[PDB]
């Protein structure tokens, strides 16, 4: 399973679709483009119930769950998916991965969680205050490349030392 | 996300709508709409207006007796020129349609309009994960109505100059634009020429050379196209040929719209008058004389006042 | 007259010189500026449209 | 009374032009 | 946006419904426009 | 027609403010593949 | 007809360039451009050789119509003028 | 008579042209 | 005028009528 | 003008009717 590896490193209706090569519309690509939509509905749907299971066993304290679960949500992302507004991934993409920043927190892996933290970053996480801000995250917050990584993807508006060391001079 | 802010967005950026709406959508339906619906009611019903300001009105409404291929949408009068017009600033409904407010309504309108559309190539473009610029190829048509309906008017100082919103006012457009500059005796519009014509030339020898190759094989065609003519062994792929194909016409039109641009500030096309000397001063008649004599006679029945 | 139509030509033709570069720029960072990927075609992941 | 033969022309075009975006034929 | 709608039905009618209303259409107009042009 | 143009000035403004916040809405571009 | 063939032309480069494939089979998506040009005029070609024969039957027809017009005038037979207008 | 036969030509074509569209679509 | 446009409507009756008996659609 | 309104009247109604009778057959 997908979720217990990652938590220990802690065609028969294709053929007629493959009228692509002719250049043409046809019936076919339609029945791949209606099972391709269908597919992707359940894909999502399967995808929020999971992070539902995940919500409701972090609420009873099991981690190890959670973050199977977390590290699951996460493998059945969509490959080259661009969003309705842009967004270039999924909306629970950002959130989950958050949470399993938090989980492996949770399990004493700073190390993993800072590029857990990372990814998020990455994915366009664009809220700044709560991981500055949450104790529930402050023991990893304690290693410097924690700040290291807020700076260069939080950099400061103003260089106050900057300034102050042209008004010294 | 129930929000009505968030629904609302959901439902413009959205691909399911049957026809993609998009943020320039926003601007783009609504300018369009209102210009389509004044144009329609304009040349159904609508008072003569008054286009060289003289207390002349010059009819052109559908209603006012005058057939499709003659009735058309004056351009603003003389008297205004440049000046802003909508309704607010008119003494009253019937002057605004006197003085030929309308036509400004509608080209604006327009204009907004397709510049938004444009915009909205590139943005579904976007979204389908599809290459970008086919709004630049687009550039051009957008280009030639800019420069008839904006830049022409905006050189020659008035708006009365823009190409009439009709058949047969776009036939007293052009003869009256060749009259005053020698728009046929120009490089640019000499280029535009060949643009269309290539481009209807490239079409037509495609769609034959790939009509016949598909049979139930490009090799053939292309072997064909070699030994028909000299030339041998060019556009030997399907990205090279389609790229010409997209950049021969785009690059007249430019070029055409550059041209009337051009003209829009009195740098009118060759003048070869008199080119043609012989001994002791004389002057021995050209093609471009006769082409003279035409320019002559419309520019003179052109000027209606004295 | 010189100065005008050379810069309005010059001006025009470096606005289409943004749409394409802006447009080529924006494709590129997306990341599908190379062409579709031919094996997950976004429009494939839509309904078909009826 | 042309006109109205005229403007039914054109609202008869419009009609077909309609039809054709929104009531497209699924191939095949 | 609200769930797909529940009782969403089409509406049928064959050939014979387009005879007759057809035949209606032109039958009434026949009887009318005597009238009408007056 | 002040009543007109004040209408006209509305749905235009209305118009133009939404057009703008459409924009602003939307996330930048990225390359998840990289 | 002309004005049409110029104008397919455009659209037909434009869209085969713009719609390639990453890298036997066609090499740009005919799905991506249908779906493109249906959701933005509202109609797309759907067949490739439909589509190629289009861009041969404009402008075929529209110089042929001009060529009988030219035979019209041959004959001094010009569609000069309305009498009722006149 | 215009108001004739402009109502004559709409009864004609718009009632028969909804029943064909109509008949159209079932099949 | 008004003659040829009852002569219309007629034939247009008419025409109905025959496509009514010989382009009968067969039960079910 | 009686002429040019039947003969633009003939050239809407048969043709476009036989279009429909053949579209109608198909489906
Ligand atoms: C998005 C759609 C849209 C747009 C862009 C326009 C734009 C325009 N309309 Mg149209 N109109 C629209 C929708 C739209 N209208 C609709 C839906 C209706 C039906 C009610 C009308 C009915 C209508 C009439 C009846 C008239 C116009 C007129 C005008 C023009 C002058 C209005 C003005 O002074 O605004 C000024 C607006 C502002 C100062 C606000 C600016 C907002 C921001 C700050 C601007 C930022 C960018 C800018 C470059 C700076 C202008 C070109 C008038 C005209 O003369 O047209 C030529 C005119 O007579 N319109
Ligand atoms: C056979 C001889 C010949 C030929 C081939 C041409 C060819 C041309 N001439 Mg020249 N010309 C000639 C003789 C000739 N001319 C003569 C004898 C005269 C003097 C009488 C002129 C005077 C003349 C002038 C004054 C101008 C031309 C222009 C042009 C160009 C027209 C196409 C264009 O630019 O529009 C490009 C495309 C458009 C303008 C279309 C824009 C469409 C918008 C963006 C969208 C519209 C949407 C629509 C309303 C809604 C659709 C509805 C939906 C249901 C479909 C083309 C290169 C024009 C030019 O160079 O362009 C600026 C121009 O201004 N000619
Ligand atoms: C067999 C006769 C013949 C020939 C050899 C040409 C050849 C030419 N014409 Mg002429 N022309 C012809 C008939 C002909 N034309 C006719 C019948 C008309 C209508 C009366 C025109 C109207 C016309 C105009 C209005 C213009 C040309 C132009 C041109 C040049 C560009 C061709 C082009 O568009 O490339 C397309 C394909 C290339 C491979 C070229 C020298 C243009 C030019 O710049 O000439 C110098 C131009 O402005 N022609
Ligand atoms: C300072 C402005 C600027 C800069 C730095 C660049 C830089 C670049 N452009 Mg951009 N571009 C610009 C302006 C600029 N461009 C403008 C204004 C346009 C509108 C036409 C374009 C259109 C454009 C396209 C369409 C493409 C580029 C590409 C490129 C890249 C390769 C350069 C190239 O094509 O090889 C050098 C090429 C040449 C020297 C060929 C020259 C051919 C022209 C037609 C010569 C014309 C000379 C003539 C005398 C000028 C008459 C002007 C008259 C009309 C007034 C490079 C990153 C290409 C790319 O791959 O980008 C990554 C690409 O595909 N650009
Ligand atoms: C005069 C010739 C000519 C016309 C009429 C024309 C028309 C069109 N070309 C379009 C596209 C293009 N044309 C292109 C290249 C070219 N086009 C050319 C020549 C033409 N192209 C040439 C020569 C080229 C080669 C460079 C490209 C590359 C494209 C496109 O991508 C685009 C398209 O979609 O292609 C499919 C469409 C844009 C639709 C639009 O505005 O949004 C829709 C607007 C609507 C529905 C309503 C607008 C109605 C307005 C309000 C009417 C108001 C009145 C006006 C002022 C007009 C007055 C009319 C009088 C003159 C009679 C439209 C059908
Ligand atoms: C009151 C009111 C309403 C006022 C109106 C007043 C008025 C002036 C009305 C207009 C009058 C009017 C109708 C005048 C025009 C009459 C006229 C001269 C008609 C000519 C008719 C005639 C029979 C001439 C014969 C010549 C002829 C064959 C011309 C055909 C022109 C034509 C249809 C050209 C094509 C135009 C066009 C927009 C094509 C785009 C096609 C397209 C969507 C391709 C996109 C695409 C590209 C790809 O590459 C691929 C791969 C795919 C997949 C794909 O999709
Ligand atoms: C007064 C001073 C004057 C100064 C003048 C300075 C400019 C000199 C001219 C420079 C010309 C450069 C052209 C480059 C074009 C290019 O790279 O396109 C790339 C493609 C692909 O090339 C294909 O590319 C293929 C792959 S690759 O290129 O090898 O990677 C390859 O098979 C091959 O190269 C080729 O077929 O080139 C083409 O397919 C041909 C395009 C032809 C464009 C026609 C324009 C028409 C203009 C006139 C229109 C109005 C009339
Ligand atoms: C002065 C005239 C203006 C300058 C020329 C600009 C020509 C732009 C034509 C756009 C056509 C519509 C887009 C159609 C389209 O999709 O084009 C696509 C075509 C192919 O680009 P690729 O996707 O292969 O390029 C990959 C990257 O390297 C970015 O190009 O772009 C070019 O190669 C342009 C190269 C310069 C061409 C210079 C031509 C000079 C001719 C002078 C005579
Ligand atoms: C402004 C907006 C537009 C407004 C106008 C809208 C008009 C809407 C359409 C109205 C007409 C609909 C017609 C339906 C026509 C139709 O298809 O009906 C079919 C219907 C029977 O159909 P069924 O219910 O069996 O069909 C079940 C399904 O298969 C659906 O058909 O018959 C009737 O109910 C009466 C029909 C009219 C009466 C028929 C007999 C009498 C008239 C013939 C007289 C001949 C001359 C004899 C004397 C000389
Ligand atoms: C938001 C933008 C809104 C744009 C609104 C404008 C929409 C225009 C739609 C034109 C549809 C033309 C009928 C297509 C009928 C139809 O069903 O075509 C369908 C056809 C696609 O055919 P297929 O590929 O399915 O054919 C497969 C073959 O095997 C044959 O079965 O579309 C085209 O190929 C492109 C046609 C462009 C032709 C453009 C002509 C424009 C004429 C405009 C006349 C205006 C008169 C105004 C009078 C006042
Ligand atoms: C909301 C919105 C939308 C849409 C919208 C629309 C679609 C609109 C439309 C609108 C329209 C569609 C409008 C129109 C307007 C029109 C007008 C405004 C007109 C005017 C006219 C006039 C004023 C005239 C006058 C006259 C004549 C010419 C006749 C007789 C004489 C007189 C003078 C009376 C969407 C969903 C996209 C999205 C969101 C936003
Ligand atoms: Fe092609």
């Amino acid at each position: 399973n997908f979720g217990q590896i990652m938590y220990a490193i802690r065609d028969a209706a294709e053929k007629q679709w493959k009228e692509r090569a002719g250049g043409n519309y046809g019936a076919g690509t339609k029945e791949i483009q209606a099972r391709n939509y269908v597919q992707r509905k359940e894909n999502e749907r399967k995808r929020r119930e999971m992070f539902d299971d995940a919500l409701a066993k972090f609420k009873e304290n099991d981690i190890q769950g959670a973050l199977v679960e977390f590290e699951n949500i996460i493998a059945m992302e969509p490959r080259n998916f661009v969003g309705d507004n842009f967004s270039r991934n999924t909306p629970i993409y950002k959130v989950t991965q958050y949470n399993i920043a938090c989980c492996y927190s949770m399990l004493d892996q700073v190390e993993e969680a800072i590029k857990s933290l990372d990814a998020a970053m990455l994915s366009g996480f664009d809220n700044y205050d709560q991981i500055r801000r949450d104790k529930n995250l402050s023991k990893a917050r304690a290693n410097p490349k924690f700040q290291a990584v807020l700076d260069k993807y939080d950099e400061p508006v103003v260089n106050w030392n900057a300034v102050k060391a042209t008004f010294g001079a | 996300n129930s929000s009505l802010w968030a629904r609302f967005c959901e439902w413009i950026t959205s691909t399911e709508n049957r026809l993609y709406i998009g943020w320039f959508g926003v601007i783009m339906i609504p300018c369009l709409l209102t210009a389509t619906s004044v144009f329609i009611i304009a040349f159904i019903a609508a008072p003569p207006v008054d286009i060289d300001g003289i207390r002349e009105p010059v009819s052109g409404s559908l209603l006012y007796g005058n057939n499709i291929i003659t009735g058309a949408v004056i351009p603003t009068s003389n008297a205004i020129g440049l000046h802003f017009y909508p309704i607010w600033e008119a003494a009253s409904l019937d002057e605004w349609l006197y003085n030929g407010g309308p036509y400004q309504l509608i080209v604006c309108h327009f204009l907004l309009g397709v510049y938004c559309y444009m915009g909205r190539e590139w943005e579904l473009s976007f979204r389908l994960g599809m290459r970008p610029w086919i709004a630049v190829a687009y550039s051009a048509p957008v280009a030639a109505a800019s420069a008839v309906f904006l830049v022409y008017p905006i050189g020659q100082g008035s708006f009365s100059d823009g190409m009439p919103l009709g058949i047969s006012g776009t036939f007293n457009f052009m003869i009256v634009f060749q009259a005053e500059h020698n728009i046929l005796m120009h490089p640019f519009h000499m280029l535009g020429v060949a643009g269309v014509f290539g481009g209807s030339l490239f079409s037509a020898m495609h769609g034959s050379l790939v009509t016949s190759s598909l049979i139930r094989n490009i090799v053939a065609a292309h072997g064909y196209f070699g030994r028909l003519i000299f030339q041998y062994a060019s556009f030997n792929n399907s990205r090279s040929l389609h790229f010409f194909l997209a950049a021969w016409p785009v690059i007249g039109i430019w070029f055409t719209a550059l041209g009337l641009s051009t003209m829009a500030f009195n740098l009118n096309g060759f003048n070869f008058n008199q080119s043609v000397v012989d001994s002791q001063g004389r002057v021995l008649n050209t093609w471009a004389d006769i082409i003279n004599r035409a320019n002559l006679g419309m520019e003179v029945m052109h000027e209606r006042n004295a | 007259s010189w100065l005008a139509c050379s810069h309005f030509c010059l001006g025009f033709f470096f606005f289409i010189g943004h749409l394409w570069h802006a447009g080529r720029a924006r494709a590129a960072a997306a990341g599908f500026e190379k062409g579709i990927d031919r094996f997950d075609e976004p429009v494939l992941s839509m309904r078909p449209l009826d | 009374m042309e006109a109205l033969v005229y403007t039914f022309l054109l609202v008869g075009t419009l009609g077909i032009i309609f039809f054709s975006i929104f009531f497209r034929d699924p191939p095949r | 946006m609200a769930r797909p709608n529940p009782n969403k039905q089409v509406v049928e009618l064959n050939r014979t419904s387009l005879y007759w209303g057809l035949l209606l259409i032109f039958v009434l107009a026949v009887l009318f426009s005597s009238y009408i042009f007056n | 027609m002040l009543t007109l143009k004040i209408f006209v000035y509305t749905v235009v403004t209305f118009f133009v403010c939404l057009f703008i916040f459409g924009f602003l809405s939307n996330d930048p571009a990225r390359n998840p593949g990289k | 007809g002309v004005l049409g063939a110029a104008l397919l032309c455009a659209i037909h480069g434009a869209t085969v360039e713009n719609t390639l494939f990453e890298d036997a089979e066609e090499t740009y998506s005919m799905v991506t451009a249908n779906r493109f040009w249906s959701q933005i005029f509202g109609v797309a070609f759907s067949n490739k050789r439909w589509l190629h024969f289009f861009m041969l039957l404009v402008p075929v027809t529209g110089l042929w119509m001009s060529a009988i017009g030219v035979v019209g005038l041959a004959l001094n037979l010009r569609a000069y003028d309305f009498v009722s207008q006149e | 008579n215009i108001y004739g036969l402009t109502a004559t030509a709409l009864f004609i074509i718009i009632p028969t042209s909804f029943l064909l569209i109509l008949y159209v679509k079932t099949a």
